């Protein structure tokens, strides 16, 4: 769960840096 | 025969092939994805070694597990392009451990199948943001 769960948040905080 | 395939496949495959050894939107699409996911594999090795060794690819059966990875984040309803960026350069931090390890033939493939994923799950999504248009768009400069 951990490894696919990462991913996503970290594609998260990346749109909310470009979003920005 | 499916337009906005043929075009994520060809900037995914490129960035992806890119690894190992036509318009105007796939062509800034391309130089987009290539400078923001660089840049994600820059800055995020350490967690990207990480999730590649949880992977522990050697053969090709565990290139079956990357598949599956991608399957399982495009299906989550939550879509974002920093998502979608992420998980390409992901596949392109793996398509480069694929090369080391002398498993160049599973890039292509890989890129097959994040396309295919990505297209299928979040088609409506893509196009209502404006498709590799919107990409290129909210990442410039
Ligand atoms: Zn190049
Ligand atoms: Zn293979």
């Amino acid at each position: 769960i951990w490894l696919l769960q990462e991913l996503l948040r970290l594609g998260d905080e990346i749109n909310a840096r470009y979003a920005r | 025969g499916d337009e906005l395939y043929r075009q994520s496949l060809e900037i995914i495959s490129r960035y992806l092939r890119e690894q190992a050894t036509s318009g105007a939107t796939s062509r800034k699409a391309l130089e987009t994805l290539r400078r923001v996911g660089d840049g994600v594999q820059r800055n995020h090795e350490t967690a990207f070694q990480g999730m590649l060794r949880k992977l522990d690819i050697k053969n090709e059966d565990d290139v079956k597990s990357l598949s599956r990875v991608m399957i399982h984040v495009f299906s989550d309803g939550v879509t974002n392009w920093g998502r979608i960026v992420t998980l390409i350069s992901f596949g392109a931090f793996v398509a480069k451990h694929l090369k080391t390890i002398n498993q160049e033939s599973c890039i292509e493939p890989l890129a097959e199948s994040i396309t295919d994923v990505l297209v299928r799950t979040k088609r409506d999504w893509l196009v209502k943001q404006r498709g590799w248009d919107g990409f290129v768009e909210f990442f410039h400069v």
